[PDB]
């Protein structure tokens, strides 16, 4: 039942067409266009929670879904049927792929995302800062198909990596990577959040520090 | 390290020849020290603090 | 002093070169990475050796504890007045130490 | 006074004598990048690292492999200098790749 | 490209002595990093030097 998208074009014009019209127009205010974009920003950006967003800033924030039970498959596919955008990767059941995905090389997954994703995260995907407002969020509660369609659309104000600047294998090995990364353990003690010698510097003043000076304060006397 | 050395020997030789300060108190003057003697006290005092920090 | 027994250990396996090899060691998701041999020897270090991490562990957090150590040390020397017309050599010479601990951490973190 | 100078005479060197052979002669390191030609005429492509090393770590790159936000690091290819699989090329891409001047973001 | 190569028995007269070492043809001449690095293994180890007399 694939001609069926008057569901889609049943939820869009009661959540979406105040911010981007009724013909997906892109209302001159608030929302983009949403023409040439396809299936695989929709899927992102609901999926996600991104989606259907309160007044709208610097950046828009992460939060709960609204759209489930095969909608976000009929939002996508009524956005889909007027434009030619990317779309997501299906498996052989028609459902959205995952473990397959896993760029089974972590050292070249690792290097590329070194060169062209932690400038922005992290070294091992943690947030980063950007200028006025706006910040690079955790990796962490991403999933597989998450990943391939936020590097393959490009959200606000992340670069957008095509499938012929950034292959389809490059892409299914940097997602190895990023869920190994957030995945493994720390052979080292409780690390302290992933970054560097600031929790550190922190951790040492109100504990070893603390722990000195009230071992200097039971031993000596005070006078 | 070296000049880190050189430098902690001059300055706890001269810590010991030239006497510890003291804070004002009942017996307390300008002309005497009151604390313990090193023999049976600070040595030990100094060693336990020691074992501690490596702790 | 414990910065001074855990760095004696730690120089029987450090190699302080910048020429570049190939990994191929224990660490999977680095085989094939093209690195210096500084990076290799201290890789080894934290891998290969039997209590190493564990040392270099307890260098690095030394090394914090005597930074902050001195800090506070010179914050009471400043405050009581103890630097006063006896002492102003014996302050002098602390404050060379603090620049040479400050550098010589530097230098050993990089 | 001169058993100091001997002491202290070994590690002084001259910034700029030219010791980078360029098509105007030869130039001292400072102002010169990698991108630099050296032959009065040469090409020098935008190649990108793919992170492997079977054969290629630089390929070329065509107008289209990009679309309207996207970025890109790209380094001097230099086609005379070959694929990794030799000792030679080899070494003459490991110092293309380590090049404090050579990085460049391709908009 | 060689830094070694094969020998026939009459390259040697009966007063001549030749240090040999260990060859195995899938090791190759040294040109690519690979076989290069296993020539210069097969160089230096402290066993792998003979006399032939
Ligand atoms: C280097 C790295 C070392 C690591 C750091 C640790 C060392 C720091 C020293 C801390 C404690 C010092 C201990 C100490 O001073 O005791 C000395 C002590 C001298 O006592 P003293 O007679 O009262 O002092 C001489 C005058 O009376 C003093 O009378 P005064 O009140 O008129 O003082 C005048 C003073 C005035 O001058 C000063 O104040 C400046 C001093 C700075 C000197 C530079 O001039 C001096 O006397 C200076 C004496 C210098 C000797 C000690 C300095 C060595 C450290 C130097 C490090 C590098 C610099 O010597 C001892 O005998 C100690 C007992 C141990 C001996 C046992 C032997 C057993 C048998 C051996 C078996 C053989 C195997
Ligand atoms: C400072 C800025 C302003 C942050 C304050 C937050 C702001 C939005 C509201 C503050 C309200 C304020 C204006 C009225 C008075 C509030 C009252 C006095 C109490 C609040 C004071 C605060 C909470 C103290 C902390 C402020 C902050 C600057 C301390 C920085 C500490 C550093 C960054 C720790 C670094 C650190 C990090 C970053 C970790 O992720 C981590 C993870 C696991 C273990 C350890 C750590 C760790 O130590
Ligand atoms: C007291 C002294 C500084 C006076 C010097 C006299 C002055 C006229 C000389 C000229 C100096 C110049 C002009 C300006 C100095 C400013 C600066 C550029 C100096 C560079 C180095 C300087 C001399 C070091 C001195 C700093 C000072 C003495 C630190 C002592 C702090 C106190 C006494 C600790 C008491 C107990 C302590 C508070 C336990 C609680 C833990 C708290 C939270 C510590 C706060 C804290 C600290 C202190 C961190 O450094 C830190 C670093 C990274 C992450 C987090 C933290 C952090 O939370
Ligand atoms: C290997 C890897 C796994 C880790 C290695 C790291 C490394 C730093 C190991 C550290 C070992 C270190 C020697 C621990 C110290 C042990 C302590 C000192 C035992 C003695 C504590 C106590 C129970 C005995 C009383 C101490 C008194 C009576 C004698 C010793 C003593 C000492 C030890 C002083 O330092 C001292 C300093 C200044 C004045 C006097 C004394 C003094 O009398
Ligand atoms: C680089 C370059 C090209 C060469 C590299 C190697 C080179 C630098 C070697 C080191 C050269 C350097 C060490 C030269 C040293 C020459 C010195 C000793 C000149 C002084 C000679 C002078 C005529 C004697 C008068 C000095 C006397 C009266 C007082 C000084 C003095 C001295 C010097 C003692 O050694 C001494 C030892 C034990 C007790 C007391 C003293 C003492 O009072
Ligand atoms: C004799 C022998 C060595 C020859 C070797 C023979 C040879 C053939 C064998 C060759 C083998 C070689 C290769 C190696 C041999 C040795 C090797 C294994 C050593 C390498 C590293 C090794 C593991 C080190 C082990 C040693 C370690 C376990 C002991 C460390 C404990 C020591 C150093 C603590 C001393 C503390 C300090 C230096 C003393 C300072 C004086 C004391 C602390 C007073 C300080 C002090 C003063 C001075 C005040 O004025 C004051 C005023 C007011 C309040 C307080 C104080 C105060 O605390
Ligand atoms: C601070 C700056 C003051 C510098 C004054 C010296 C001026 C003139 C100047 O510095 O030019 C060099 C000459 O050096 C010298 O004698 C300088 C000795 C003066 C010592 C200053 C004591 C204070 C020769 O050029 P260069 O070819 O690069 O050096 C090679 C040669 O040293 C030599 O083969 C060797 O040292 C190499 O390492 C090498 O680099
Ligand atoms: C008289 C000495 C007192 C002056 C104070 C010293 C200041 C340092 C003097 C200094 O080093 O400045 C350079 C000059 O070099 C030189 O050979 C000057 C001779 C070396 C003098 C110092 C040696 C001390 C010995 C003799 C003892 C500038 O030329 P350069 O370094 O090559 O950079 C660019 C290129 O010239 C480029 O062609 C041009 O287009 C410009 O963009 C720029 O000048
Ligand atoms: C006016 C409130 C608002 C509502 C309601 C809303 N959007 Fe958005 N949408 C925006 C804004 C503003 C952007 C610009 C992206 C950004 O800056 O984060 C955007 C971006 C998008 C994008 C990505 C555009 C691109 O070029 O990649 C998609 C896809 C999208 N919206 C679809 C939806 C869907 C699906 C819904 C749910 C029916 C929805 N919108 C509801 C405001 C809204
Ligand atoms: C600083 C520029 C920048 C670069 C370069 C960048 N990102 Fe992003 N990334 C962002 C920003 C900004 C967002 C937030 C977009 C949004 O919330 O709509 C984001 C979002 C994401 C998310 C969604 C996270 C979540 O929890 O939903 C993923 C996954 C992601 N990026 C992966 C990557 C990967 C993989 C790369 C390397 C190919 C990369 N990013 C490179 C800035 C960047
Ligand atoms: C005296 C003050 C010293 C300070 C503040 C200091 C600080 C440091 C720090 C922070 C590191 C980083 C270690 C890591 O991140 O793994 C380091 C490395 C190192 N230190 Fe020290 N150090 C000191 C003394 C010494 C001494 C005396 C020695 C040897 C005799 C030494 C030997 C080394 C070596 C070999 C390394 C590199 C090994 C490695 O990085 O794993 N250090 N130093």
């Amino acid at each position: 039942s694939s001609a069926l998208l008057r569901t889609g074009k049943q939820l869009f014009d009661t959540s979406c067409v105040s911010c981007h019209g009724a013909n997906l127009q892109g209302v001159p205010d608030h929302g983009p266009s949403l023409i040439g974009v396809g299936e695989a920003a929709v899927y992102f950006q609901v999926s996600t929670g991104r989606m259907p967003a309160m007044r709208g800033e610097a950046q828009a924030p992460r939060k709960d879904p609204i759209f489930d039970e095969a909608q976000i498959d009929a939002i996508g596919a009524y956005v889909q049927a007027n434009g030619g955008g990317p779309t997501v990767v299906r498996n052989p059941d028609g459902s959205i792929a995952t473990q397959s995905l896993r760029g089974n090389d972590l050292g070249r997954g690792g290097d590329l995302f070194r060169l062209n994703c932690a400038s922005c995260h992290n070294f091992t995907g943690k947030g980063g800062a950007l200028s006025s407002g706006k910040y690079a969020p955790d990796l962490a509660p991403a999933n597989e198909q998450q990943i391939l369609t936020a590097m393959l659309t490009g959200p606000q104000n992340m670069p957008k990596f095509s499938n012929r600047q950034l292959s389809f294998e490059a892409k299914k090995d940097i997602i190895a990577y990023v869920k190994v990364a957030t995945e493994a353990r720390q052979p080292g003690g409780y690390l302290l959040g992933g970054f560097g010698p600031a929790p550190e510097g922190m951790a040492m003043w109100i504990i070893g520090m603390v722990a000195a000076i009230g071992l200097a304060l039971w031993i000596g006397a005070r006078s | 390290p070296g000049i880190i050395l050189a430098l902690i020997g001059l300055h706890l030789a001269l810590v010991w020849f030239q006497k510890h300060t003291q804070f004002p108190g009942p017996g307390r003057t300008e002309h005497n020290v009151v604390g313990v003697r090193v023999m049976p006290v600070f040595a030990f005092k100094s060693g336990a603090f020691f074992a501690a920090i490596v702790g | 002093v414990v910065l001074l027994i855990t760095g004696v250990y730690l120089t029987l396996f450090f190699d302080p070169s910048m020429v570049d090899v190939t990994y191929n060691g224990v660490y999977q998701p680095l085989r094939g990475v093209e690195m210096s041999r500084a990076y290799q020897s201290a890789l080894d270090i934290s891998f290969e050796v039997r209590g190493g991490l564990f040392v270099r562990q307890i260098h690095h957090w030394a090394a914090l504890m005597f930074a902050a150590a001195i800090m506070v040390h010179l914050a009471r020397i400043f405050f009581t007045g103890a630097f006063r017309r006896p002492r102003e050599t014996n302050w002098v010479i602390g404050s060379l130490l603090l620049i040479l601990a400050m550098f010589e951490g530097y230098f050993g973190y990089s | 006074l001169g058993t100091l100078v001997a002491f202290a005479g070994g590690l002084i060197k001259n910034p700029w004598k030219p010791v980078v052979p360029t098509a105007e002669g030869k130039k001292a390191v400072l102002w010169t990048s990698g991108w630099t030609p050296r032959y009065q005429g040469e090409t020098i492509y935008l190649a990108r690292a793919t992170g492997t090393e079977d054969g290629p770590p630089f390929i070329k790159m065509r107008p289209e492999d990009m679309d309207a936000g996207g970025m890109e690091t790209v380094f001097p290819w230099r086609e005379s200098d070959g694929d990794g699989t030799t000792v030679e090329s080899h070494h003459k891409l490991q110092e293309i790749a380590m090049g404090i001047r050579n990085p460049v973001m391709l908009i």
